[PDB]
């Protein structure tokens, strides 16, 4: 999957109509804007990448207010995370919380008291594999169940409705808009995690190359018994004791090389290289 | 007298002035650290002495070059991996803001920081890695980190992103084992005033370590004679009388073993073939206690379940090598028959 | 390969009348090499449709000899006599030295002083 770096040569097609779209894309900020603004939350959904028509929209319209960015397509997010970098940069408060409803309390009465706070949310790929927690969604809703504060979502999982409830829908206070970019999803796979063997076995001892060949060898015939594999061995004159044997299998047990969990093809084509 | 003593001295472990047939590792490390003084990572095996080359390179280049500040940190001396990020900013003068503002300043000397022991900083998202390798790319900065480690999966078991992002991968730099003929002289280096065990050494591990300590134990026995091949074959094959009771428990081991052929005998019935034949030639705690004793000896292992007859019971010796460690075959026909 | 027809004591039967046929084809009072040749084409066209063993020799030998030992050095004498008492052949000193200079090249025997050692 390496060769996924090199692959970003291929130029795209139609791009002309792409250019069109983007354009007539262009002009529902203002209305975002205004129902944003009146107390109603945003979801964009829609086939394409529309990253970069939110990173417009923010650009455009959002550098002269408070706003938080939350890729929640990095697999390392959790709301404790987002609830924590609220703390500490929109109320610059350093003091550590026991719960993460203690925060969601503290947070509430603060926004309560003080009514010249006003924050924006831009959310990337609401439906991360860590943000679909109950109580994920609950805290989120529950956030923006404040007149403060605005959230635009974006969606790009076939099922997504199942997330919300009716108590949700109603502290959500959901509308939509469709916006297909047709963007190619460079980034937000980028991170996912959807060669070794050959540099393990180079610095080994040769002893245990062959040994390892062996093993792969008899695999790819048909696991080994300990006592048929000691005397195959034996024959190859690999080991001169047992305990070296067993030695040089806990070497390859430390890193996680009877059966090896190796596909058939990889072995074959690592054979001959 | 004296002789063996300086021979002794001279073959310790300490760090000598030279460390000869590493010349390429050396020269690779000193262009490399001269180009980004005008990110690497060391990978090798334990006994490659990696460390001391890096440390005596490090002292070369404080030697010939001025206007670098070069720290250490051994990672073992760290109880947490976060604790990283102190024990740096004691050694310059929220914390990692500062450490960030004190690095990416306009002007500044060169800081050039060694974590020995890189395997040692995994965290549950391996988040101060990624920090750390991230460190050296951004503005202005003017940090060149080694790193050093045993683990040859660090790049790749650790760092997927930094191979998503082309601009953050580092140099990587491998320690092959010691050769025989590197071994051999290193050992002539030392002794200004052999094969087979270097041999050995190679053939096993290839540590240079392994193979001091074999020829500081072969002086040790020749001076303890001279005071009262042959040595280092004897050593390295060192390294490298039983009760009644426990042997007729052993033979009826091996009997239920060769009987019902299973792998592991529950205690039991280990128990029920010891009283038979003991019965037999007219001879529990006990039984458990010599167990535990055989455990003790490297004879045979024990799967521990928190009971006495959940406890399983292996072995761990060839037969054939079992009946020649036996020095009479009278009772060997005996318990057979 | 496979085989149309299984092999039994006939197929010899065959081949003799076989033979037999070829030599009454000319006229003559003797069986000759190409008469059974003939033959033994024809079955091979209608039955069937479609150093190294010094080195295996020398292992075979040594394994047996070190695990008849039970032990990692050997002396001289017994190595030699049973080295050459089960095999047929008493095996060229030259180049079983040769064979020991190659096992020695892969660090698989030394050989000190008239001992061996694995």
């Amino acid at each position: 999957q390496t060769l996924r770096n090199l692959l970003s040569k291929v130029s795209p097609s139609f791009s002309a109509e792409l250019k069109q779209l983007n354009q007539q894309y262009e002009k529902l900020f203002h209305k975002w804007m205004l129902q944003l603004h009146l107390g109603f939350n945003i979801v964009l959904y829609g086939l394409g990448s529309k990253r970069d028509l939110l990173e417009r929209f923010r650009t455009t319209m959002l550098q002269d207010s408070i706003h938080v960015v939350i890729n929640g397509f990095f697999p390392g997010i959790s709301v404790k995370s987002v609830l924590n970098s609220i703390t500490e940069e929109v109320l610059d408060h350093m003091g550590t919380f026991r719960s993460i409803l203690d925060q969601l309390d503290w947070i509430v009465n603060k926004f309560k008291e003080d009514s010249s706070l006003e924050l924006f949310l831009l959310i990337h790929n609401l439906d991360s594999q860590m943000l679909r927690g109950e109580k994920s969604q609950q805290i989120i809703g529950q956030l923006s169940s404040l007149h403060n504060i605005y959230l635009i979502a974006s969606i790009d999982h076939l099922n997504a409705p199942l997330m919300w409830d009716h108590a949700k829908q109603s502290l959500f206070n959901w509308l939509w808009y469709e916006t297909t970019t047709y963007s190619p999803y460079t980034e937000e796979t980028s991170y996912e995690n959807s060669s070794s063997l050959t540099h393990v076995l180079r610095s080994l001892t040769p002893n245990a190359r062959g040994i390892f060949r062996l093993l792969i060898k008899y695999q790819l015939d048909n696991g080994l018994s300990f006592q048929d594999f000691y005397q195959q061995c034996r024959e190859a004159f690999l080991v001169n004791s047992d305990l070296t044997l067993r030695a040089q299998l806990t070497e390859f047990r430390d890193h996680k090389l009877l059966l090896i969990p190796v596909d058939n093809g990889t072995l074959t084509d690592f054979l001959e290289k | 007298g004296t002789c063996y003593q300086q021979a002794k001295l001279v073959l310790n472990t300490a760090v000598p002035d030279r460390l000869p047939a590493r010349e390429r590792e050396m020269d690779v490390i000193r262009n490399f650290l001269r180009e980004h003084i005008c990110s690497l990572y060391l990978s090798g095996a334990p006994g490659t002495g990696k460390t001391a080359c890096l440390s005596r390179i490090l002292q070369d280049l404080k030697k010939e070059l001025k206007g670098f500040k070069t720290i250490m940190l051994n990672c073992m001396s760290l109880r947490t991996a976060q604790a990283v990020f102190p024990a740096i900013a004691q050694e310059i003068c929220d914390m990692m803001r500062k450490l960030e503002k004190h690095m990416t300043a306009e002007k500044g000397p060169m800081i050039v920081l060694v974590l020995d022991e890189m395997d040692q900083l995994d965290s549950k998202g391996q988040d101060v890695l990624y920090t750390l390798f991230e460190w050296p790319w951004l503005s202005n900065s003017h940090l060149v980190l080694i790193g050093i480690a045993n683990t040859l999966d660090l790049t790749d078991r650790i760092l997927p992103r930094l191979q998503a992002r082309e601009k953050c991968k580092p140099q990587l730099l491998n320690f092959p084992p010691y050769t025989r003929n590197q071994i051999v002289t290193i050992l002539q280096d030392r002794l200004n005033q052999v094969q087979f065990c270097a041999r050995k050494v190679s053939a096993v591990s290839g540590d240079v370590r392994k193979a001091l300590d074999v020829c500081r134990r072969a002086i040790e026995i020749v001076e303890s004679d001279v005071k009262s091949l042959i040595h280092i074959s004897q050593v390295i094959s060192e390294v490298d009388s039983f009760p009644l009771q426990q042997k007729i428990l052993v033979c009826s081991l091996m009997l239920l073993i060769r009987q019902l052929k299973i792998k592991e005998v529950t205690l039991g019935k280990l128990y029920e073939a010891y009283s038979k034949v003991c019965r037999k030639q007219q001879v529990q705690s006990e039984c458990l206690s010599l167990s535990g004793l055989l455990e003790a000896r490297g004879i045979l292992g024990l799967k521990r379940n928190k009971e006495t007859r959940l406890t399983k019971v292996f072995f761990k010796i060839e037969e054939k090598e079992i009946e020649h460690a036996l020095k009479d075959k009278a009772l060997i026909g005996n318990i057979l028959a | 390969t496979a085989r149309t027809s299984p092999v039994t004591a006939r197929t010899l039967e065959t081949l003799i009348r076989l033979a037999t046929a070829h030599a009454k084809a000319r006229m003559s009072k003797t069986v000759d090499l190409q008469d059974a040749e003939e033959a033994v084409e024809l079955v091979q066209y209608a039955y069937f449709k479609k150093s190294e063993s010094r080195l295996k020799a020398f292992k075979v030998a040594l394994l047996d000899v070190f695990r008849e030992a039970h032990a990692q050095s050997i002396g001289m004498n017994r190595l030699t006599e049973s080295i050459n008492r089960d095999s047929e052949e008493p095996f060229s000193s030259v180049e079983i030295q040769a064979a020991l200079s190659k096992m020695q090249d892969d660090n698989q025997v030394m050989v000190s002083e008239g001992i061996i050692f694995l």
